[PDB]
């Protein structure tokens, strides 16, 4: 039931990314060894079989894809999705200008700029609350305050770096 | 939360927006320049539009942020390169009019024709109508005719609303609390707050003008040279000791001697520099030449072009049918997308110029690691110099052989040598003082110590007093010749290509001393030297994050710029000139005129 | 009139007398060397003693003239030359001691012979017998046999002799002003009055100290090289961290590492620039070597072989029924007559001979301008330095395909450019080290410096600390070790031959560099040149009519003694060395023995 | 009567060069306009005819005939025979090896190296008193005085600069 996770014909934004629960299936991982489709595999962990899972997908910019993986710095990291110091599996992650990306702009996809505190291995946040660097509510027009989520801006023409890359997380337990 | 952490967010928020506007204001922009159709002059407007609105609201809204109690250079810089005012500091009456004389200015110019006195069918346009005439003409009567109608048509024109430019745009300034538009832009020069790295807008003017004292015995003999090789052109039309006539200098103005090479050539029976030919007679595309100067930058440590740079860029006019303007630019959009315009030409002119043009590509690839509002050159001249150091080591005899454009075999002694350093002088050379005096007049006709009615006949001795050129034909003041060229009329700066020309040489001197290179400094060639291409991009990635004093100061060791690096890559130039001239007058006499005679 | 004209006067007179004196006794060596009769032999003393004793007379007598008292260079020089007391400033008894040592000392040299301990019956000269033994066998011991027998017979006999010797000479020196009898021979090198151009018996030993110290790296690797391929080669016999048996090296001395060549091959795949049989396969004469080597020397502008020349040469063995010796040398017998006694084989290495001895003829034309007295290289080193250049420009596969003996399809590939630098450097690099050593020991030793009770336990002091070489079985003095080396035991300067493999290399550069030479220093061939002749006739035509100073001045540009290019020469080697030694020892322990306790 | 001069079994020595007189004879030149058998002729008058003359005759050393020329600079030209400076006609050479030289040396051919201020144009010295730098009679062995003639040594193997040359100098009033 891979397949059915990356060739999902959609993807979430970084600040809510999807988690499905694998269990009870074989799967021969074979579909994923034998990919050039591929542009970012590191496995923090092995690359055998036992035939037995979390598959996390989202997007993100190339530049960004980086910081999916433990010990990283911050923004998608810090405010949207820290993998776990050790604990770890795989990070799979590929290009996709022409799917997530337009030559007019695609704005759909999502990411939490700003927050309050980084969040811990695998936590996620959902909300939207106008942010002020002192606590305290916020109603903008009023200054000092920000929405948290800002959108990505994919165009076909931009640096790799700029570009979309679904991006699928699988954990082991 | 403080102060200095509250903007911290501010700026972090207008970064992820300013990239987005930015962005479409760029494409639309490019898809303009490369294919001018109506529906695209209209969103160039807008996403333009949209992008200079929104800069004002956050330049208003960074208006909020006491800098002064901010510790933090990097941000501080940014914070106050966005507490600008612009022309915003003007009425709404003033900065529509301003905007309608920028528009209409740069429409006359770009859209200007003339047309044949006995002939009122054909018509020329500037490029490369003009252009050509200017460039290629041995005929004292048909450079006169064209020199002469293009500033009679689009100049007279540009006249009244040159005028007023210089009010509003004053106006703009001194609200600013400048003295002048002058004093604005001497503003790009300008450092407060590091200690001996400070400078000033006026500490500018002085330099120039004494770096500039130091160039004169060199340019008068080049004059000299370039005088008794134009006597022998057009035989009878000059006078061994007065200026040189305008319109028989090899462009439309001057800027640029290079194309006297033809006929002030010193040793015609060498094997040419001009690779124009050689270039020709080997089939060279402009893909063969860009790809080639790739290869240059790769060779120094430097990376390919990013893969959307050649599905992206525009290296050949698409001819008629979908029409784009052709003035060679190296584009950074924003969102790491990267590409160069240019209406590639075969000529070898223009093979330097790739270089040129794609050094400025490499610098902007260079500073993408910085903040939004420190992507560009440490001060106006960085960048153009960094082109220049490139068109420089391509442009050597050495590299020429290394490309397949030379034969393998060429022998290069005193006579070649000679020949290579008189063409790099009529180029380099050749533009310092003009640059200079543009300039100076221009400056000038700001703190407006030049009244209207003296306008063109002021201009016309510095010309014939700091550069030795007289005007084959009076002008009265109708006449508005300065803003014949784009530049002007364009509103741009100019002294860059000056103080362009000073680092140019200064970097390239260290740049070989990095890569541990023999001897004379003209005859260095940075290619395959890791050593110097790392050296450059160490100063290349710090945008404007430094102060250009600093930066300088990293590559060359220097607080300023220095003329003395120019003057030695021309001191054998110089010698041989300096002979040569022995049974020449050298000077000018601002007394004589092909039209007073 | 003054003390000056009656000199100019004298210098005249000898001149002349000499010119007579001189001709006729070069005619008679001459003859004598091409037809060995006896009534020759008899002759070459008569017309030899006449001249000796008309020198000695001479001498003596411009001894009556004050040469501190006399202000004209040219003069001051030929007079000095003149006031040669030589061993004539000792008494009758040490004068004719003194020549009947160093007379003994030449025959046991050239007379002793060893004999097969364990097969008495047949004994070897050292040429051929025990030289080919030395060159050719991969025996361990065979080899200890020869270089032991060699320096306990004839050396130990040569001991008693060269102690006197040193007593005799050093006196000689002492009298004569000279702090010893090295300070003697440093004398070659000094100069008296010219400001930069000045030079030093002490200023001698300081440079060639200090021009040895950056060769270190380069030997010391070259020897950590041929250490690991004479590890396989004799195994078990050498310390991967030690010296080298001097018994394993080449020749009776190790002073040429050439002939290691056949097992220190860098790769023994690579093929030719053997063009020994692509003469042979042509049919080439004594006449088309030479014919050749005249039209190599009249390309870079010099002249043809006189006449004469042609007329009076021996090229060819006259076989038996006539015969001849056989070593190459150029003469120059005076009365503007040369040629050269040459017993041609058809070996590239004859061909590469031929021109390293018509360097010497046209070198030796060049001066035949000045004064009597100066005819004769700027110093021992210059003339076979010229000599060398010459076979250097030859040797090049682009020279050889020139020619057409090598096939113009050969491709000059990386690793040919390898086994041609090693074999190089086998000889050009090998000897140096050897040869400073030799010298700064007899420097030593004429010092007092180093005692009589320590003259073999101070060899190899620093035959370990200078040369990285040890002695197979150990040496007090009893033996006499530096005598069985030739000009050691026959009263020759040796450093010439330091200062002769240093100049060659910035002559060759500074020749190439003129020439206009693209690749690497080792590919150049200064035929076709001209321009390069000429910056060499300008030091060709002095000889020792100006101090080296000047004559190496006007070649290369520089005052003095530099290793650099020669280090240029080997520098593509040395890197290859550098990683080939990536896992051996590069160095030696000077304890380690091939005998040990 | 030409052909009595060049031509004639020996030759003088250049300290005492013959002068032969030739009056009243009539000559055609032409016997010496076509000559390969002449190293050098440089005749500074002309080269034609009017049948009318001086015929000096004397051996030097190749790299001396360049001084049998007006203005030349010394040693031959300075001591033994000096050309006068613009009256001229012909000065004529031509090797003699096998003549006058051998292979074992000849040193019959004399000239004058010493002596007190050059000779006037067409002056003559056969003086042969033993010389010294300051006048003041000498007495060899003694120092200082030397014997102004010295041998020339004619080699056979010798160089061209080193080979005889019989030179006639013809001159014309
Ligand atoms: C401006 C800002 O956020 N600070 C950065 C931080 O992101 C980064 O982790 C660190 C080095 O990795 O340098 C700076 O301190
Ligand atoms: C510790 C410190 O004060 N350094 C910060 C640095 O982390 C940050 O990247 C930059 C932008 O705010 O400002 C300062 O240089
Ligand atoms: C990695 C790099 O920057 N160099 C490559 C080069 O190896 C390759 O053969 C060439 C062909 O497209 O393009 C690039 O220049
Ligand atoms: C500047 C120059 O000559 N470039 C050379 C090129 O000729 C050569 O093919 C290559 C291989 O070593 O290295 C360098 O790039
Ligand atoms: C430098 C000088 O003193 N001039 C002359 C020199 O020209 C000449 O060759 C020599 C012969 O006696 O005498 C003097 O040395
Ligand atoms: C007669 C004499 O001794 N003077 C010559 C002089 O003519 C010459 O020009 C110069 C260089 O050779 O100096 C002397 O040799
Ligand atoms: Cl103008
Ligand atoms: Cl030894
Ligand atoms: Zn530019
Ligand atoms: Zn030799």
């Amino acid at each position: 039931p891979f397949g059915e996770v990356f060739n999902a014909t959609k993807f979430p934004s970084v600040y809510a990314w999807e988690r499905k629960k694998i269990s009870n299936c074989v799967a021969d991982y074979s579909v994923l060894y034998n990919s050039t489709f591929f542009s970012t595999f590191k496995c923090y962990g092995v690359s055998a079989t036992k035939l037995n899972v979390y598959a996390d997908s989202f997007v993100v910019k190339g530049d960004d894809v980086r910081q999916i993986a433990p010990g990283q710095t911050g923004v998608i990291a810090d405010y949207n999705y820290k993998l776990p110091d050790d604990f770890m599996g795989c990070v799979l992650a590929w290009n996709t200008r022409n799917i997530d990306a337009t030559s007019t702009g695609n704005y759909n996809y999502k990411y939490r700029y700003l927050r309050h505190g980084k969040l811990r291995p695998f936590e996620r946040d959902i909300s939207n609350v106008p942010f002020s660097p002192d606590g305290k509510p916020c109603t903008p027009p009023a200054l000092n305050c920000y929405w948290p989520l800002k959108d990505y801006g994919f165009y076909t023409t931009s640096g790799i770096g700029y570009q979309p890359y679904r991006v699928v997380v699988l954990s082991f337990e | 939360s403080t102060t200095e952490e509250l903007a911290k967010t501010f700026l972090e928020t207008f970064n992820y927006e300013a990239q987005e506007l930015s962005y479409q204001s760029s494409v639309a922009s490019w898809n303009y320049n490369t294919n001018i159709t109506e529906e695209n002059v209209q969103n160039m407007n807008n996403a333009g539009d949209k992008w200079s609105a929104f800069l004002k609201e956050q330049s208003t809204l960074a208006q909020m942020y006491p800098l002064q109690e901010i510790q933090n250079l990097t941000v501080k810089l940014q914070l106050q390169a966005l507490q600008q005012n612009g022309s915003s500091v003007l009425s709404e009456d003033k900065s529509k009019r301003l905007n309608t004389i920028l528009n209409t200015m740069s429409t006359i110019y770009s859209t200007g024709k003339v047309c044949n006195p006995d002939n009122p069918q054909e018509c020329l346009l500037l490029e490369p109508g003009l252009n050509e005439i200017m460039a290629n003409s041995l005929d004292y009567n048909e450079r006169l005719w064209a020199w002469e109608s293009w500033r009679s048509e689009v100049g007279k024109q540009l006249r009244p609303l040159y005028e007023e430019y210089v009010v509003l745009k004053n106006e703009m300034a001194r609200a600013n609390h400048y003295e002048d538009y002058g004093d604005y832009w001497r503003g790009d020069y300008e450092v407060n707050g590091v200690d001996g790295y400070d400078y000033s807008r006026g500490q500018l003017i002085e330099d120039v003008e004494h770096t500039f004292e130091e160039i004169k015995p060199l340019y008068e003999h080049l004059h000299a040279y370039v005088r008794a090789k134009l006597m022998n052109a057009y035989p009878s039309y000059i006078s061994p000791i007065g200026c040189l006539p305008a319109h028989l200098l090899g462009d439309m103005w001057g800027r640029f001697w290079t194309n006297l090479y033809s006929l002030t050539v010193p040793f015609g029976q060498k094997p040419n520099i001009d690779v124009t030919d050689a270039m020709v007679d080997q089939a060279w595309d402009a893909q063969r030449i860009f790809k080639e100067a790739e290869k240059f930058f790769v060779s120094v440590g430097l990376p390919n072009m990013t893969q959307g740079f050649w599905e992206n860029s525009m290296l050949t006019d698409p001819g008629n049918v979908q029409k784009a303007v052709c003035h060679p630019t190296a584009w950074d959009l924003g969102k790491g997308d990267f590409r160069i315009l240019m209406c590639t030409k075969v000529t070898m002119d223009d093979f330097l110029t790739a270089h040129h043009e794609m050094g400025h590509i490499q610098y902007d690839m260079a500073y993408a690691a910085q903040p939004f509002l420190l992507r560009n050159g440490a001060n106006e001249g960085f960048h153009e110099a960094v082109g220049e150091i490139m068109s420089l080591s391509a442009a050597t005899p050495k590299h020429l052989k290394s490309i397949g454009l030379l034969s393998p075999d060429f022998q290069e002694d005193n006579e070649t040598e000679i020949n290579f350093l008189l063409k790099q002088a009529l180029t380099i050379v050749g533009t310092l003082p003009f640059t200079y005096m543009l300039e100076k007049w221009r400056w000038m006709v700001f703190k407006g110590e030049i009244p209207k009615d003296q306008w063109m006949k002021k201009w016309w001795e510095m010309k014939r007093e700091i550069v030795g050129v007289v005007e084959p034909v009076p002008h009265d003041e109708t006449y508005c010749d300065p803003a014949s060229l784009f530049h002007v009329s364009n509103d741009y700066s100019f002294i860059r290509y000056y103080t362009r020309t000073l680092y140019q040489f200064q970097f390239q001197e260290a740049l070989c001393q990095a890569a541990k290179h023999e001897g004379p400094l003209h005859k260095c060639d940075i290619s395959n030297s890791t050593e110097a291409g790392q050296k450059l991009f160490n100063m290349l990635r710090l945008g404007k994050s430094e102060p250009w004093t600093l930066a300088l100061e990293n590559v060359v060791g220097a607080k300023n710029m220095n003329v003395r690096p120019l003057l030695n890559y021309f001191e054998p130039l110089f010698t041989w000139l300096k002979d040569q001239n022995k049974n020449s007058f050298v000077g000018w006499s601002t007394d004589w005129s092909p039209y007073a005679d």
